[PDB]
């Protein structure tokens, strides 16, 4: 990466100012006079000491274990930005009552507890506790600043050779927290930079701006494509979540400190807008978190399978070629995707007219094969009098435009190029209804969507992204709302999928750039990584940085995105990238092909087996993301989430867990004889899913390898299903019969879930049109129920094999259904592993039924 | 009255009673116990394909969806029929 042309804090004037103050007495106080208990909130009034600004504190206790903190001039000459669109719906709030008050002091319960507010005077400070334990504290090192609007670098500043006009002066926004008893942060996507968050003190703070970084470079807090001001505090004892509601540039500063983390967010514009999210549990911070901007969208089955792309396929011979290639080398795949190249002159939603000249029948055979596609559409708009997106965008004044009105004109893949403004509501109505099969010419049902340079990224721009003085809809400069410019193309984008199917089909869109809020709308992936060992090792902090905050389907481009990897380390990411959310292979316009069969048999070999693995664990995948969908529980997990007191997981990010049963530790090292596993828990058991060796936690276990191994191990007390019949891509395999894989805890017990619908609707949630089955293990006996009696579906889907680990060889085996009548099951046990293999059950997934061992 | 055989593997790995062929679970390890359905993971299916050369598919590809035959017989309960394209 060439570092010079982004900005350091140095180089960031509103940075520059903030940062400078530094620890001490605040000169902001509360004016307890002016205290007022609305309704919703509590209103009081806060002065600078010398300037004599005055400011309006909204203070809010929320339903759920929430506090909302809001802070605004008491009198602006011009409204600042408050951001929309992010939140799901107004909180619900929770009273406030006064419960104690003396000269400095004001003490505020919420409801009636155990949380209470205590709001200082002299200096103004707010203190959050549960009892008496204190929670959190705000500005206690007084870093509060807030630089009110004045008479329109403090001004006019230049970086490179671009001029920020900067109408409104300085109008930056800054505040501090204290987090006694934390020690580990995680949060703030999106940086190549390690799960737990490293002190700022040093160095740079941790950047929060979408922009382009090409070849970005490891273990930097250089902002990169996504953007959310989301931080996570874990110690043995509480989580906490702090959710900084800024859609400006923000800086977040980090010191430690009886072990204490202070964190401080800096912002350009807007108001000070953050939620204090107190837990106790991380899974309390999670459902906290959805409440106010929403859970993962339930991907359609297909988008979980395996994605094939490069820049750039030919034509749709190439495709068509790609599409055989796959099966005449027996290798599943759902999706091809078509980089830029398959446009004319990249003009958004068209063909090439040579090697694209009949989409329709390109997506008709693939259609046939039961596959889809993903065509790229991009924001930026090729300025050009014949194309005609161009033209009515032109027409209808729907651009962003500059100070002196005219639309704003940038440099990108079709040279000079203008940007439609997504936060205008009228323009993403006209984007998403371009999705229309009328209106995209050559699209079909199967052709689904990929939204790129959406920061949005400018050539010519300073830091290669939109100029902060641009103007979007209502007025608003480009500074105030750029961090969520990507999530409204991300949005419009996938109600277009919507609309044009009459509010039926679920949509699959992947986006680059993304904010809070991001998850409701589709995947996200971590942009142009590096055919490098590093590159892969560092897939598993991005993601799971992302799945904190809410954004479970994620992924990194399998291969690395630059250069050629070498067969050995191609493999290894294909291993890697099959147990991660969000599946492609991707590459650069000038690397080597690397389909996955053009490599030697020993290499093809390894490759198809985690491919097979991948679609057998699709019913796995689904039902992590149905909940995912309903509850905000993410699907890809740091181990300290689900073993929360064991304090050397807390920066464990060589290993994650797939939902609370599957542990997950790849090979991400060249030439390999072993692995280091740490299977955690006291009185756990784990079960490599490959030998059935059953390991006891806590321990480092040393585990040979070779080129075919992915170290997975199931945990005791878990029932994970699979598809054991791998078949092309999923549209075949969704009728097909589930085995149930049963590892036993030490207590003979296990539990699992699985969630069924048809693929690829929303039938599920409209006409309840879905299945929530209930697995459980108890004594001797394994019983189906209903986990959701509202869900009801027409399914040939039955139990064809039940696995069990950790078990002794039965007497008989006997089979109860409702409607049938009492059977015997043949069976197959292995004394050396205790691997009992149930034939055969016959039963409807549909039906309760139970499984008795005798 | 009489009585009826069983039916072993073809790679003697065991041998089952003849309602255990093609009843949709796979017994035999070669897969030799299903030539009909998908339930074996290294199983064939044979298509006649009369008009034309006959073929072997995976037992993947039976009643997934997709014509793999000309004569459409791998795709017989499935949802998806198959026109006869062996000319
Ligand atoms: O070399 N420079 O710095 C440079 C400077 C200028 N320029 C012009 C005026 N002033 N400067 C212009 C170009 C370049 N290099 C090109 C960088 C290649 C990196 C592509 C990023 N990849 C994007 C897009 C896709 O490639 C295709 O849609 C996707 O495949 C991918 O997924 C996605 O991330
Ligand atoms: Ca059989
Ligand atoms: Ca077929």
């Amino acid at each position: 990466v060439d570092r010079s042309n982004f900005k350091t804090c140095d180089e960031s004037s509103f940075c520059k100012r903030q940062r400078s103050i530094r620890p001490g007495l605040s000169p902001y106080r509360a004016l307890l006079d002016t205290l007022q208990l609305g309704p919703d909130a509590l209103t009081v009034h806060l002065i600078h000491e010398v300037t004599k600004v005055l400011l309006v504190l909204e203070l809010q206790g929320l339903q759920k274990d929430m506090t909302r903190i809001r802070i605004d001039e008491l009198e602006p000459r011009r409204p600042r930005y408050r951001v929309p669109d992010v939140l799901v719906a107004d909180p619900p709030t929770a009273r406030l009552s006064v419960s104690g008050r003396d000269d400095n002091s004001v003490e505020l319960t919420v409801a009636e507890g155990p949380y209470k507010i205590i709001l200082t005077a002299q200096p103004f400070r707010l203190d959050l506790l549960e009892d008496r334990s204190l929670l959190l504290s705000v500005n206690a090192r007084g870093l509060m600043a807030f630089e009110h609007q004045r008479a329109p670098g403090a001004w006019e500043e230049t970086f490179k050779t671009h001029s920020d006009s900067k109408p409104y002066g300085p109008t930056s926004v800054g505040l501090d927290f204290s987090l006694p008893g934390m020690e580990h942060v995680y949060g703030i996507p999106e940086h190549a930079d390690s799960l737990r968050l490293k002190v700022t003190e040093g160095g740079e703070p941790y950047r929060l701006y979408n922009l382009d970084v090409f070849q970005y470079e490891l273990n930097n807090p250089m902002a990169l494509y996504g953007s959310v001001p989301v931080l996570l505090a874990h110690s043995f004892h509480r989580d906490l979540g702090i959710f900084w509601l800024n859609a400006a540039e923000t800086w977040v500063d980090i010191s430690s400190n009886t072990p204490q983390t202070d964190i401080r967010w800096m912002s350009e514009s807007g108001i000070i807008d953050v939620f204090l999210m107190l837990g106790p549990s991380v899974f309390d911070v999670f459902r906290q978190y959805a409440s106010l901007t929403g859970t993962q969208a339930l991907p359609p089955l297909f988008s979980l399978g395996y994605h094939q792309s490069r820049w750039n396929y030919r034509d749709e011979a190439d495709v068509l070629e790609v599409d055989q290639g796959f099966d005449d080398h027996n290798m599943p795949c759902d999706v091809i995707w078509l980089d830029i190249e398959h446009a004319d002159g990249k003009r958004y939603f068209t063909w090439d007219p040579t090697r694209f000249p009949q989409p329709l029948n390109m997506l008709e055979h693939l259609a046939s094969k039961r596959r889809k596609l993903v065509a790229i559409v991009d924001p930026h708009i090729k300025v050009d009098s014949g194309y005609r997106v161009h033209e009515e965008l032109r027409n209808h004044g729907l651009y962003v435009k500059t100070r002196d009105g005219s639309d704003y004109e940038g440099w990108c893949w079709p040279g000079s190029a203008s940007y439609p403004d997504f936060t205008n509501p009228r323009m993403r109505a006209w984007w998403s209804n371009m999705f229309s099969f009328d209106n995209y010419e050559g699209s079909a049902p199967n052709l689904y969507v990929w939204n790129d340079m959406n920061e949005p990224s400018v050539f010519n721009g300073p830091e290669v992204t939109m100029l902060k003085d641009a103007v979007h809809y209502g007025g608003w400069e480009h500074r105030d709302i750029h961090n969520i410019y990507g999530l409204y193309v991300h949005m419009a984008t996938a109600d277009g999928l919507i609309q044009r199917s009459g509010g039926i089909e679920r949509p699959f869109v992947l986006s680059r750039a993304f904010f809070s809020g991001s998850q409701r709308f589709g995947a996200v992936w971590t942009g142009d990584n590096t055919a490098e060992w590093d590159h892969l090792k560092i897939s598993i902090p991005m993601c799971l940085s992302l799945a904190l905050v809410g954004l479970s389907f994620c992924g990194a481009d399998v291969g690395g995105f630059f250069k050629n990897p070498e067969p050995e380390l191609l493999v290894r990411w294909y291993q890697m990238g099959a147990y991660q959310p969000f599946f492609r292979a991707h590459a650069h316009l000038d690397t080597g092909r690397r389909e996955p069969w053009l490599l030697a048999s020993q290499y093809q070999d390894a490759i198809r087996d985690a491919l097979f693995q991948r679609y057998s664990l699709l019913p796995f995948w689904y039902t992590l993301f149905y909940q995912a969908h309903k509850e905000g529980f993410p699907v890809m997990r740091p181990l300290w989430v689900q073993y929360p007191e064991d304090m050397s997981t807390f920066s464990i990010e060589d290993q994650f867990m797939l939902g609370d049963a599957l542990l997950i530790h790849p090979v991400s090292d060249a030439g390999a004889h072993g692995v280091q596993v740490y299977l955690p828990g006291q009185e756990e058991v784990w079960y490599d899913i490959q030998s059935y060796q059953k390991h006891h936690g806590p321990q480092t276990l040393y585990l040979p390898v070779t080129l075919s191994s992915i170290p997975v191990f199931q945990r005791g007390g878990t029932i994970v299903p699979r598809w054991m019949r791998v078949r092309r891509s999923s549209d075949c395999m969704k009728d097909d019969p589930i085995t149930l894989f049963v590892a036993l805890s030490p207590q003979g017990t296990a539990q699992g879930e699985l969630f069924l619908d048809d693929g690829h609707t929303f039938n599920y949630q409209t006409r309840h049109e879905f299945l929530l089955r209930r697995f459980s293990f108890s004594g001797s006996t394994l019983v189906s129920s209903s986990a959701d009696p509202k869900g009801h579906l027409e399914t040939p889907i039955w139990i064809e094999r039940v696995v069990i680990m950790g078990a002794g060889k039965p007497a008989a085996v006997v089979l109860q259904t409702k409607g049938s009548p009492e059977s015997r099951l043949s069976f197959q046990h292995d004394p050396e592993t205790s691997v009992l293999i149930l034939r055969k059950p016959g039963v409807s997934v549909a039906s309760d039924w139970s499984i008795h061992l005798r | 009255y009489e009585e009826s055989k069983p039916f072993t593997c073809l790679d003697g790995t065991a041998t089952i009673p003849f309602d255990q062929v093609n009843d949709d679970y796979c017994d035999c390890k070669d897969g030799s116990d299903e030539p009909g359905t998908a339930a074996c993971p290294n199983g064939s299916f044979h298509c006649t394909n009369t008009g034309y050369k006959p073929l072997y598919i995976l037992s993947s590809r039976v009643n997934d969806g997709v014509c793999d035959c000309c004569d459409g017989t791998d795709e017989y309960n499935s949802g998806t029929v198959c026109e006869n394209t062996c000319r």
